[PDB]
């Protein structure tokens, strides 16, 4: 699914970002673009990290 | 003010699934024409008008109960990646639209409003046979497989 | 990807603008209607329907260029509470969209997309005719005395 | 006696109400159609005519269920004697058959009449529109002015 | 007011006389469409319409001439318990509606308001028809026995 | 599952009682034609054919909720053996069906299935509108006597 | 009583296969529409249309006959829970049909109720004509592949 | 408005009832104000 409509981020982008060595949804942010512009994404998109980072474990 | 502040909240809530479904609704359509998969573009977009009157119709009770009509707030579209993806997004909203369209009927009920209860309840016929719809493509997907479903989907009626 | 990124960022704002217009004409429409001003109630209605069949094609070009229409992001309504603070509105609403448009085309123009800004221009010169209308109005408020110009917006043509 | 005695004297009691609205609608249409406000006089006699429908139906109703219909006990006509008040008037009527048919409805969904209940929620929604179109006029009267309002209702 | 006092009297007279007849023939109507006598039924309907259309003259008269008509003060409805009963009860009704016609006509023609007897004569010529018709039913009832009378009377056409 | 199980139960009850109707009625129609009370026969034709209208409609709504119909579990016909006795049978099956839809009625209510209610009100007041014609031939038998009541329903309309 | 005894049982369990077949192809038809295979589902309920007005037939003869149409027994469904097994129970229904019908023609011909005879072939042609159709069906799932037999049965002809 | 319409009062007329008595009540509460 697009997890962000307005940067065309996906949660599999997420998840990409994050096995690429993002840390954090402010880190996945910069990289992404996730939630930078209406930001109604960012409690979805913050989800999606919390889970990818607490599965790496 | 005639009308009861929560019937008027519960209107608008109502209204705000169907100002969600619209836009939904209308992007699938349009990615499914991008993707030549026509049949299904016609349907989803007809499934966006239907909601456009549903919201028409909502727009007109909350003024005539003497409520703002909320056209500004815009929840969260869910937006599919691939066609199977799409219509479990469109069922995931249905499922939320008519759980709201149940509890707004129960509070018109309680409060003698039975004329916007009678609306909703009309509103509620049709999204149920949305539901009927998505399950049933869904279904479809399984018993032709993908490549026969998107194939059968290829061409208008 | 045939499209080119600011040509999309500068097609999903002209679409953001359009969004906004649809909701807002809307509203006033069936804020008309509900006062019994039906002739302005019937042309906001069909404003409304213009920006949709904008927004729709705005749409299409988007995804023709692989990009992502934006739906989900929508700007200030801009509502009035009386008939000439809502032609106003409207007006002020045409304004920031004919500037967005200008702005759209000069970069269509650079990057050789010609058939981008011929749409937008279609667009643009739609949009003019809209505050044609809107300044019109205003100045016949003037003309003929506020009494008088809703009085003969009561009843449909 | 299939029908139940409470259901019955509501309905009773909303043909009443009609019986009323029927009178008043018709003598304030040709009240206007007399001071030339043909557009008035022509709407009027439309809302006169619904209501005699929606008495109709009630009186076909009262039957089924082998009541006795009352059309013998007519109630108070409410008549202005201008426009803005014959207007305020029929609202005045409007709100008190709402109130009356939303009691009549509560009753009858208790007993299980569902079929009575429909019939009463149909004449509802009517009667909600004519409110709509009352309260609209009165608005106009404010936002036109009161001689431009009745020049728009001189010519049908 | 330009109306003569005792017309305006007389013709609210007669206003009051189909008040009664319009609802004592509407409910007939209806009972005997309850009991499946349609063709009874239909007659009486157009019977009742025929009273509401004399009445809608007559209301339309009176305040021509400046007089306020008398829509409030409903006298005693006859309400027969069968065909016979019934049919006897509009008889009785109407001998009592022609003799205060007629009492009108004298005192128009008195006063020389020439318009409004001409307006009573034609109602007394459609009362008198009605008469024909309930002195013939009756008659019929006599002549073919009640069973075959109200077999006659089930079936429309 | 997303139906209700006792909604499914009372709706399964109301089906099986469509179905005794629709036989019961078929039986009655082809025993009055057989004796050339052919008026009688179509309209009893006709009854049948309504039923199985409304038995479709309950099958298809079971479906939709994910129930199994019911078409195997056929109750007891209610066989007349003369005119006055058959009609007299389909009486007391109705009030029976009757009593079954306000129970089921109630019970969707409670767990909010207004749409399943909706559906079972439309058929109650067709059950009803039956009452009232078969209540309406027993009054007539009485009124017009037998022979001719028959006499009556010989030829078709 | 004009009518043999034993061709009226004969008659009598010829209508009691058609009644089994009315139920079993109408729920077919509606879980084939349920599914989204509406082709199948248009076909099937033709197919439960025709057993009706077989039995239609039969009951009016055996009236004629003077016997007692027997619509109260129902006898078993055989509802399948797939297309594959659906048609092969509607295959299985009809072969048991068949046999019941050479069986009363046999009889019929022994007493010379030639008539009779002539309306039991009638609805034996057109049994066969359905088990032709359902073997085809059969056949076809094999030489196409279960899923295209499906994908070609969502949509109506 | 009219308080009587049988015989033609309104309330200002009266700042009646005597015909079929519907407006007594009302009349009789305007006087007591
Ligand atoms: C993304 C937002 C929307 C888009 C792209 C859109 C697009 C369209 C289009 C293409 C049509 C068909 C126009 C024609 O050719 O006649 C239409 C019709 C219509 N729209 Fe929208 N629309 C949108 C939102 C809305 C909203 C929010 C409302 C109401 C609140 C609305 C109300 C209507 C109505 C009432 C119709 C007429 C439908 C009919 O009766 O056939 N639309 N829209
Ligand atoms: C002041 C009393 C009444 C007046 C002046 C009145 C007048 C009229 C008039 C002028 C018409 C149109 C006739 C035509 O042109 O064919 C009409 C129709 C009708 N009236 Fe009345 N009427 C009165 C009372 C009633 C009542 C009390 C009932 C029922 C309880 C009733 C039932 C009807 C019906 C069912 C129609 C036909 C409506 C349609 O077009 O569907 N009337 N009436
Ligand atoms: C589950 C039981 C049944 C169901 C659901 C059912 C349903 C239907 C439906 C939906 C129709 C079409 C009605 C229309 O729209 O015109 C129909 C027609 C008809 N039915 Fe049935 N039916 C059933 C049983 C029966 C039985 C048992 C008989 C006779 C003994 C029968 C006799 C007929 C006949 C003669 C027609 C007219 C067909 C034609 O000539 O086109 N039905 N039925
Ligand atoms: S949806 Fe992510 S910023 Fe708008
Ligand atoms: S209204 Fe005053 S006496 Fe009739
Ligand atoms: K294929
Ligand atoms: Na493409
Ligand atoms: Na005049
Ligand atoms: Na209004
Ligand atoms: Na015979
Ligand atoms: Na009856
Ligand atoms: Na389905």
């Amino acid at each position: 699914m697009y997890v962000c409509l307005c940067q065309g981020v996906t949660d599999n982008q997420i998840r990409d970002a994050i096995y690429e060595g993002c840390c954090s949804y402010r880190e996945v942010r910069e990289a992404t673009g996730v939630g930078t512009q209406c930001g109604k994404c960012a409690s979805l998109a913050k989800q999606v990290v919390r889970e990818t980072l607490n599965d790496l474990q | 003010m005639k009308g009861d502040k929560k019937v008027i909240q519960h209107l608008n809530k109502i209204l705000g699934n169907e100002l969600i479904a619209i836009n939904q609704y209308f992007l699938h359509s349009r990615m499914w024409n991008d993707w030549g998969l026509k049949r299904l573009g016609a349907h989803e977009y007809h499934e966006s008008i239907d909601e456009m009157k549903h919201a028409d119709k909502l727009i007109e009770r909350i003024l005539f109960l003497e409520g703002l009509p909320n056209l500004q707030d815009l929840g969260k579209l869910l937006i599919g990646e691939n066609t199977q993806e799409m219509l479990q997004c469109d069922l995931n909203l249905e499922l939320k639209a008519t759980k709201d369209l149940r509890e707004a009927i129960v509070h018109c009920e309680q409060v003698h409003d039975y004329v916007s209860r009678d609306l909703l309840k009309d509103i509620l016929e049709s999204e149920e046979e949305h539901i009927d719809y998505l399950e049933t493509q869904l279904g479809l997907i399984q018993k032709v497989g993908l490549e026969n479903y998107l194939q059968s989907h290829m061409h208008e009626d």
